[PDB]
């Protein structure tokens, strides 16, 4: 087919270990994120569960095709193929993607070479609760994410305005605290290994009080 | 240009490349440079006697066979390379259970340097057996431990050492634990011997004090109360019989 | 056996205006409702697949709605062409019409 | 030899094969028909407000390319062979944590017809978030969802239709039920469109509508509380003169309230809202404290 | 694509008729076939339903025996035939195809089938 | 010799074998004799519906294309060879959760012989379900099954027999367990109808009957030597009306 | 380079080497020499009736294909030389659930001797099963084995020996004991054979000796039941008249005694026959009820 012969063109003479760009400038990754649930939290072991649909936007040079298709629409199968950005949520106790029935992931290629790769993922980040004022303490605990291994000369990543939207919030799993809304935030971080972009989106939970009543007032 | 360039080069330096031997297979050991940035102790439990650790654990050693001249940068390269590259087989001698965080992709980075250096970091969780002293609880203090080695190397063929020997470990101060409280750390670098030889070990040590405040309300003020009580039946005429006894034996009850 | 009651029976509203045909069905039928335009002395013709779904080729005034039991079909303005006869069903079990409804000018 | 004629049929299907593109990727749009066989449906988790079900998922689809000749018109084929051609990229909206089953090998059968057409069956445990009101708890009705559908196809390149009529094609074992607290009445399937920014989604939904069982609650609350209140009311029927007796009596019962509500609230999740079971105890708990109000007048 | 359906049939009372459908413009492996009966001036009514790639058929529990759905694959063709015809069965008849929704996209232009003497 | 030779053979054997094609593929079925050895029952928990299962699962059937007749012995060959030869795809379609031993290595067998027979066998732990009736409980009496079965093959393509049909299953006499007697067990060949066909499944299930030892000093003694002290408040004096109360109001409480 | 010698020596050892066959697999015996250096004995469960242990399980074999004239004597080589060659399919009998510890990379040790002699170590967590009657608890000592061999080869093919005497080839360490209620006695070894089904196996065992440690028990059973016994006695010195203390005395002795009661079963698991502990809780609580029964009939 055409698409099988572009696909073939475009990988032959590829390496995937080489970030496009990899001599000439930092590669600038656009991210989007969206929540699709904001998990119990659970102050014992001080962290929170969190589902999102991750998306990143980059532009590879080696991608460009000219033919009539516009985009290539692909599954997971070409993931692992091209070339794809190291990106890791810093303060994730553990985290995993979704495999059933098969990898969750979309990969979309334009004639320019832009590639959109999303992925589904659900995180259980760790973020320190102050419990001075409980049960009427207000918390607002990040979700960090970076590159693992390419510093910023390197890897830069960059927002949008309607980068993180969120999902119904009726579904959700907070039963003692409430969504009061999101923040994000982009900075340099100084790392052993150099310099990082991390980036971090803040969700502010406020706390309800109505069953700690019950339980104990 | 600057990337036909580095892929010819990439493509140079893993052709002819054998995994299965050493820097230096034949000639003196080769050495290891160790860095730790401790992301959080997670959990300090005394029925399980472990302690969980996440971290940054960064290798640092020169391989000749991976030495460039015609780039003057530093190869970051997608961690799928490893698999193709010589890494020392460090072990953590007193883990239970630890894996390498695998989102988006595997925590794992691999950094090449024209003079032949690799960097190769790596992001650790690991529950790691830390037997405790409880004769003064809960006003003990643990010296909870993390015991690094290579498991096939002897000290013929490796050596480990701190890379900077004092900041080699970092973000101890920024941790936070609810019951403890880290007093200090230290840093050993020694030979173990075993009777299939010698190897190196490493050794990353805390001194973690418990918070007694907790205990005391918790415990200690019941306590001190119920004894106090109990004393209110000699202010009591001894006439009364039921309310004396009723309330000595529901002290020792509570 | 799911019964789609079919009101009303028969109209002879008015040309140019606002029509509305209301299809009920008697268990849940989640959106397996089309409906079908019958004109005289000819076979249906599929209008509406699913609930609120248009098939090619049909006038944009034609729309549907409908969740559980309660299905509608709208037209914005009639015309000449849309004289005839429209009969609901289900296709959530094994299949069953609507008793159909007459449509008129006058 | 005796197979060599079928080595030769797969090896010229999968020649010239690429299972990166989807069947008739430029001509027409992927109809995948699923079906799903209950196998059985897993106990309900109220805490994490999810359920477990395993199934036989099944899907189907045809494939142009995949079309034969040879003595067989339909070739059985191993699970391994799957991962060598297209198959549709279906996920759970709602699902949690589902494993696919590995043992002894993995669950999954490939079926090819020389007309082209495929059968895909693979064996789940899915776990799904079922979202509940609990204001009715324990006598309260939960419709569970669950819902799947394509990750990077669109409607306008894949879409998911039942393998028959929509009200037969998801069917539960009837001995396969391993509620221990509820009571499966019936499922019931639609189907719709997810709204995405990157595209519109077909989403196939079914509902698995459950019933709480009262047993257990009756016996553990409603019983030890109404208990609870006679055991505060017969200190009526005592001597005024045994002041200590009615005293201990109150205090008693006062406290055997307090411990039936701790125990009663931590079976449920920890929901601001208060439960029908809530309300319960604390009428019973105002019963008891007024009976010891009246003990204190008299 | 179309459903070229056979002609109008005149039939004595208590004689059975075969009635065919004829699909072009697709396999009709690939879906469901229906059989549809439209009394003088009346609703629609489902008769039963035939999967050809397996052969099954579902009926309207009054259609028990008094009518059978079959297929030729090989044809491309679905069968109506109603085993007895009486006074109630003069009605016309057609043929449709399962569509995008489960719904009868495509039918066929009807068949008149009068039972009289 | 004897070495050349095997290695020669078993390449032969592999050259040209199509593992996607079960033996006799277009022919008559396969058929598959089943055996087990059970190894222990770990645990039987009502709370989640299910018990642990630990055995040696064993799979014999024929494959003309892996007959030799130039060697005269048995081959058994590292277990790594299953993975290029056909194996039946059977499973338990009652487990939840299960898994293959892989310490030190894969914990399974490949015997192959000149016939072209192969034992195929596996160190198999699995979690099945069972529900289970409490109504008499703890006097009652559970019968947990294990159900095997072909996944993708039907009765036309495989067929499933317990190989000797009474001593197919072993070691059920030497499992103990805490709370528990294996009364009796059973082994039934059958057929079950999908919609996707007929399949062939073997069926081993065991009578269990509990143990009321534990129960009774654990909640029945209690109860009653309770019910003993409550009685006592008829031989105190009816006058002391407080001791009374006392006694029966601790008796409701325990 | 100095490298290109070792990497023609590597590449002639694995030319034309069959990793499936075991080394003289038709003229004689492979003999498995074997070696366990215990680093720690993980906590020993009674509840479910096992313990865990850590090892370096080390193995030695002699393979004539791999034999090598070289610079150098031995071959430390990188553990994934270990899968190119054969290595014994070693097993532990009555192991639940074993870990086989690959942080940072797979603890695996394979060294080639010139003379075709290997060493294969491994770092494992075992966790197996030790059946331990409890009648004498807490004052029981078990002997909890650790039986290991091979799958899939009888010992016509392959057998087992330790590498140096029997008494001195399981080695713990000294500081590597995660016990906390049991005392490590010793160990002993012992080799043997097992009849399966699929034919005649070397059994090789290592039995670890333990005595459960008293003083927790002390502390929290005893001296509980000789306080509550004592306490339930003074009741005894009390006036004739003060008929609600000495009921309270007796009622409140008895609670305690039911209390430890529950409270020492759940120490140890459900099993059907009786302990020393119950025994003494027992006879304990029979004569608490006796000062109640001297009491009321006094
Ligand atoms: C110490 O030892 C540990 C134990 O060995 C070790 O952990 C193991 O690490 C390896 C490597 O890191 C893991 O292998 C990878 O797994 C990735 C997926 O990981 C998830 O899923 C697996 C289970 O795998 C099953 O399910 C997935 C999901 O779809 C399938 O992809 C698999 O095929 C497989 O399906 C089989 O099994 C099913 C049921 O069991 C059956 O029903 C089914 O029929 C199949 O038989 C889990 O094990 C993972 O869980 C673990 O990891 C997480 C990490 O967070 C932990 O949290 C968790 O606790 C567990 O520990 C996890 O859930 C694979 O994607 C990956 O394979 C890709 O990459 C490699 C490397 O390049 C390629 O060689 C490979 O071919 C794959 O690339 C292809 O596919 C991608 C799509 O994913 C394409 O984008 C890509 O372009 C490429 O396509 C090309 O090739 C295709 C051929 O595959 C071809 O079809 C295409 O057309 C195209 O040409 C890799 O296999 C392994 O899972 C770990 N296991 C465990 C237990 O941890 C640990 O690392 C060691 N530690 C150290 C320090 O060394
Ligand atoms: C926690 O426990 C560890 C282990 O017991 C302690 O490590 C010990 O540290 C001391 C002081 O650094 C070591 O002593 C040194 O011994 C060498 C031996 O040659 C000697 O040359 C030095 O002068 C020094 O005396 C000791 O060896 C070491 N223990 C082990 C087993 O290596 C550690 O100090 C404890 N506390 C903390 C906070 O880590
Ligand atoms: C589910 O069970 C299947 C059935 O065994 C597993 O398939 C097995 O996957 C392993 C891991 O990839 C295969 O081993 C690999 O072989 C390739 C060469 O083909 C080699 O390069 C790798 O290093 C590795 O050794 C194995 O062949 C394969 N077995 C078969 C017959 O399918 C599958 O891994 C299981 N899924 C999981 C991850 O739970
Ligand atoms: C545990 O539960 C299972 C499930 O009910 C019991 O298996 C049942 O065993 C009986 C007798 O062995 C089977 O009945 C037989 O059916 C054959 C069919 O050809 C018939 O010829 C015989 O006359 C007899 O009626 C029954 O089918 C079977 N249940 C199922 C679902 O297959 C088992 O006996 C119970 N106890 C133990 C210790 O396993
Ligand atoms: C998320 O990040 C984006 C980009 O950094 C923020 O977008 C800015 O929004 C403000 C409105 O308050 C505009 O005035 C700026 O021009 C936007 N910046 C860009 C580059 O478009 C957005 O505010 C952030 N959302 C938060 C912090 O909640
Ligand atoms: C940044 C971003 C935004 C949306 C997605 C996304 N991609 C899909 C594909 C399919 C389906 C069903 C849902 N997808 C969603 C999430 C969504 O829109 N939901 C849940 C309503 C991915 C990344
Ligand atoms: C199975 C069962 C048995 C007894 C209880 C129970 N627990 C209490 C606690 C306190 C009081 C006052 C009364 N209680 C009762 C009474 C009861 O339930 N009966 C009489 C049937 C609960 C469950
Ligand atoms: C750590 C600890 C604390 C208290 C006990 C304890 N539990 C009981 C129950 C009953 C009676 C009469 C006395 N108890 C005692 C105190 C005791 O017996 N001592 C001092 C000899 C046991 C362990
Ligand atoms: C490469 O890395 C070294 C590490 O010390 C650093 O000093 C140097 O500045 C880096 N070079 C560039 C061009 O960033
Ligand atoms: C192989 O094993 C079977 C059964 O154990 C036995 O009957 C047969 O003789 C063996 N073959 C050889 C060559 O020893």
């Amino acid at each position: 087919g055409d698409v099988t012969v572009i696909l073939n063109n475009l990988l032959e003479g590829y390496d995937n270990k080489l970030r496009p760009d990899i001599g000439v400038k930092p590669t600038l990754i656009h991210t989007d994120m969206y929540v699709n649930s904001i998990g119990p939290v659970n102050a014992i072991n001080m962290e929170y569960t969190i589902d999102i649909f991750f998306a990143q936007t980059w532009y590879d040079r080696r991608l460009k095709f000219n033919s009539t298709i516009k985009v290539l629409r692909l599954n997971s199968n070409m993931v692992g193929k091209i070339w794809i950005p190291d990106t890791f949520f810093r303060n994730s106790k553990k985290a995993d993607a979704h495999w059933i029935t098969t990898p969750n992931r979309m990969l979309r290629i334009w004639n320019d070479g832009r590639v959109l790769y999303t992925l589904r993922l659900t995180i259980d980040a760790e973020c320190q609760l102050q419990l001075h004022n409980f049960p009427m303490d207000e918390h607002s605990c990040p979700l960090e994410f970076s590159s693992y291994g390419y510093p910023r000369e390197e890897i830069v990543y960059q927002w949008k305005r309607s980068s993180v939207e969120v999902g119904d919030t009726r579904s959700w799993r907070l039963y003692q605290f409430s969504f009061v809304g999101l923040r994000n935030t982009t900075e340099v971080v100084k790392t052993t290994s150099g310099d990082y972009v991390v980036m971090s989106v803040y969700f502010d939970l406020s706390r309800r009080m109505g069953y700690f009543t019950i339980q104990t007032y | 240009s600057n990337m036909s360039l580095v892929k010819e080069t990439v493509d140079r330096l893993l052709k002819g490349y054998d995994i299965r031997l050493r820097p230096d297979f034949g000639g003196p050991p080769v050495a290891v440079g160790m860095n730790i940035d401790i992301a959080s102790i997670d959990m300090v439990s005394e029925v399980n006697m472990d302690y969980t650790l996440t971290m940054y654990f960064q290798q640092a050693w020169r391989d000749k066979r991976l030495s460039y001249n015609v780039i003057p940068l530093n190869l970051t390269l997608d961690n799928r390379v490893a698999d193709q590259l010589w890494v020392p087989d460090t072990y953590f001698l007193n883990d239970k259970k630890s894996f390498v965080h695998g989102v988006t992709v595997k925590n794992r980075m691999i950094r090449l340097h024209p003079d032949g250096t690799v960097l190769y970091g790596l992001r650790i969780t690991t529950t790691a057996a830390c037997m405790m002293d409880l004769r003064r609880y809960p006003l003990d203090e643990q010296n909870c431990t993390l015991e690094i080695e290579s498991y096939g190397y002897t000290t013929d063929d490796i050596e480990f050492y701190w890379r900077g020997d004092d900041n080699a470990v970092t973000g101890v101060t920024k941790i936070e634990l609810p019951q403890f409280s880290i007093v200090d750390y230290k840093l050993i670098t020694k030979k173990v011997v075993f009777s299939t030889g010698s190897y190196p070990r490493l050794s990353l040590s805390f001194k973690l004090k418990r918070n007694i405040g907790y205990f005391i309300l918790q415990t200690y003020m019941p306590s001190i109360l119920i004894t106090i009580l109990s004393w209110v039946s000699f202010w009591i005429n001894y006439d009364a019989s039921a309310a004396r006894v009723a309330l000595g034996i529901t002290t020792v009850l509570t | 056996n799911i019964v789609m009651t079919q009101s009303p029976k028969s109209m002879s509203m008015s040309v140019g205006e606002r029509v509305t045909l209301s299809c009920k069905a008697s268990e849940y039928v989640g959106t397996y409702v089309s409906w079908y335009q019958q004109k005289p002395e000819q076979s249906p013709k599929l209008l509406i697949y699913g609930a609120s779904n248009r098939y090619t080729g049909v006038p944009d005034r034609f729309t549907g709605s409908g969740s559980a039991t309660d299905f509608t079909l709208t037209i914005g303005s009639v015309q000449a062409e849309d004289l005839a006869d429209y009969h609901c069903g289900q296709s959530y079990s094994y299949p069953t019409f609507g008793a159909g409804t007459k449509l008129e000018l006058k | 030899d005796n197979t060599t004629v079928f080595t030769r049929i797969l090896d010229r299907l999968l020649d010239g094969y690429d299972n990166r593109l989807r069947p008739g990727l430029g001509e027409r749009v992927t109809e995948v028909k699923t079906d799903i066989f209950v196998t059985s449906f897993g106990p309900v988790s109220d805490h994490d407000m999810e359920y477990t079900i395993d199934v036989f998922f099944r899907q189907s689809w045809k494939d142009e390319r995949l079309k034969f000749k040879g003595p067989m018109t339909v070739l059985r084929l191993n699970n391994l062979m799957a991962s060598k051609i297209w198959t549709p990229d279906t996920f759970f909206h709602n699902g949690k944590k589902s494993v696919a089953h590995n043992m002894t090998m993995p669950n999954k059968l490939l079926r090819i017809t020389e007309d082209g057409t495929l059968l895909y069956t693979m064996r789940l445990t899915v776990r799904a978030e079922c979202p509940m009101h609990l204001e009715d708890f324990p006598m309260d009705a939960h419709a569970c969802p669950l819902k799947f559908g394509s990750y990077a196809y669109t409607r306008a390149e894949v879409v998911y239709e039942w393998t028959r009529e929509p009200a037969r094609s998801v069917v539960v074992a009837e001995d396969g039920s391993r509620l221990n607290q509820y009571d499966l009445l019936g499922q019931t399937v639609d189907s719709g469109i997810v709204q995405s920014s990157t595209g519109e989604y077909v989403v196939m939904t079914t509902h698995f509508h459950l019933k709480r069982k009262i047993g257990y609650f009756v016996i553990q609350t409603y019983l030890p509380c109404i208990m609870t209140v006679i055991l505060s009311q017969v200190s009526f029927w005592l001597n005024r003169e045994s002041v200590p007796a009615r005293t201990v009596f109150g205090v008693t019962t006062v406290l055997t309230m307090t411990t039936l509500s701790i125990s009663a609230r931590n079976s449920l999740p920890k929901v601001a809202y208060a439960t029908a079971m809530d309300w319960f105890i604390a009428v019973c708990y105002a019963f008891v404290f007024s009976a010891l109000i009246e003990f204190a007048t008299v | 694509v179309q459903l070229q359906q056979s002609g109008a049939e005149l039939v004595k009372p208590g004689a059975s008729v075969k009635l065919s459908c004829t699909a072009s413009g697709f396999n009709i492996k690939d879906t469901y076939m229906y059989w549809v009966k439209q009394r003088p001036e009346q609703g629609l009514e489902w008769i039963g339903r035939i999967d050809p790639a397996n052969g099954d058929t579902k009926y309207d529990p009054k259609f028990q025996g008094k009518a059978t759905i079959t297929t030729d694959t090989f044809s491309n063709t679905a069968y109506l035939q109603l085993s007895s015809l009486t006074s109630e069965d003069t009605a016309v008849y057609y043929c449709a195809r399962k569509g995008l929704r489960w719904a009868m996209d495509y039918w066929g232009q009807g068949t008149s089938v009068t039972v009289s003497t």
